């Protein structure tokens, strides 16, 4: 992207997630 | 599922396919399409290999890169009519692409998408990278090996770095090939009708990484502490011993199938090397290993001895071996496509319609 918008996905993604189970 | 974001990684032996937000692909398919030999008009996946005997088979994709354009139409439309059952003009897609994919690939791969599926909205991805983020970082060395090819991939940020990648065109489909050579030196026929199918489950089921070659040959040299059998459905039992090790170890040593390339542990502390000095710390102590081919039980722990072994002995090492890694990059972009600060990466066919298929490319 190259903004004050990559850092935010970037400190999103460490966060981490749950992934709807199959 | 609907109106939701499609993940699709096509990797040269296998795709994987799915939904952004579920913990694993909905379809996994041989990565293959097969046309009548001679003169319906197509198949592709299983039935492609069900009916290998009167049809030309054909890999689109070849060391993990798409040199088929055609066929790879056909896999994406079996992905999406044929395996998820959707319409891909109604889901943002997600694809993932080798390292050092040439700018022309991605661009008309962007470019099918849009012209020929008209999906709303998508990105194309890094495949090693997806793997990083589904261990929950953005920095640290990735190891990606699947049935065509392994890349070292050096990442900062987010952010890959080229001029550290390190290619090795050597993978789990020539590991197949190996131990189906050795296993048939000993007096066991094997072809491919069906062979090579038992082959590679043998594989995947009894070769594992010797933490010292040398040392773990002198065992199966002296007792029968290693030896395992394998029943094939002939009926006829087999016993493996030190072949069970000496398969994987063809990624430490290439001058097993004759390469007169280096091993993993080598391209891999080469890669490295390759880097700044300043960011070497958080590259050692971050390696991340993905693909089938590393699914080797040993493999973690004989690359931590290797490369404790080729580093500064100050330096702190550390491998993650994901247990989910065989699918760690479809799963890496079943995460980002779900992340809202995401949602604002895709590229729309908007966007597509005024630029050009060349609006899928950025630095930084
Ligand atoms: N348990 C296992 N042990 C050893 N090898 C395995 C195991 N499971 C899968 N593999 C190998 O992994 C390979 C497929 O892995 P993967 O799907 O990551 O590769 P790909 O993406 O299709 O190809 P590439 O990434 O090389 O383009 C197959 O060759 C298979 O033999
Ligand atoms: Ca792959």
């Amino acid at each position: 992207s190259c903004n004050e918008d990559h850092s935010k996905l970037m400190e999103q993604i460490r966060q981490g997630v749950k992934l709807k189970s199959a | 599922d609907e109106t939701t974001a499609l993940v699709c990684d096509n990797g040269s032996g296998l795709v994987k396919a799915g939904f952004a937000g579920d913990d694993a692909p909905r379809a996994v398919f041989p990565s293959i399409v097969g046309r009548p030999r001679h003169q319906k008009d197509s198949y592709v996946g299983d039935e492609a290999q069900s009916k290998r005997g009167i049809l030309t088979l054909k890999y689109p994709i070849e060391h993990g890169i798409i040199t088929n354009w055609d066929d790879m139409e056909k896999i994406w439309h079996h992905t999406f009519y044929n395996e998820l059952r959707v319409a891909p003009e109604e889901h943002p897609t997600l694809l993932t692409e080798a390292p050092l994919n040439p700018k022309a690939n991605r661009e008309k791969m962007t470019q099918i998408m849009f012209e020929t599926f008209n999906v709303p909205a998508m990105y194309v991805a890094i495949q090693a990278v997806l793997s990083l983020y589904a261990s929950g970082r953005t920095t640290g060395i990735v190891l990606d090996s699947g049935d065509g090819v392994t890349h070292n991939v050096p990442i900062y940020e987010g952010y890959a770095l080229p001029h550290a990648i390190m290619r090795l065109d050597l993978a789990g489909r020539d590991l197949t090939d190996y131990l189906m050579k050795i296993l048939t030196e000993r007096g066991y026929s094997f072809v491919t009708t069906a062979e090579r199918e038992i082959v590679r489950d043998i594989k995947e089921k009894l070769c594992y990484v010797a933490l010292d070659f040398e040392n773990e040959m002198a065992t199966a040299a002296s007792s029968s502490s290693l030896e395992k059998s394998y029943e094939l459905p002939d009926g006829q039992v087999i016993t493996i011993g030190n072949e069970r090790f000496r398969c994987p170890e063809t990624l430490f040593q290439p001058s097993f199938i004759g390469m007169e390339s280096a091993g993993i542990h080598e391209t891999t502390y080469n890669s490295i090397m390759k880097c700044d000095i300043d960011i070497r710390k958080d590259l050692y102590a971050n390696n991340v290993m993905s693909g089938g081919t590393t699914m080797y039980p040993g493999i973690a722990d004989r690359m931590q001895k290797e490369i404790t072994a080729l580093a500064p002995s100050t330096m702190k090492i550390k491998i993650i071996a994901p247990p989910e890694r065989k699918y760690s990059v479809w799963i890496g972009g079943s995460i980002l496509a779900s992340l809202s600060t995401f949602q604002q990466m895709w590229i729309t066919k908007q966007e597509y319609d005024e630029a050009g298929p060349s609006i899928v490319h950025r630095k930084c």
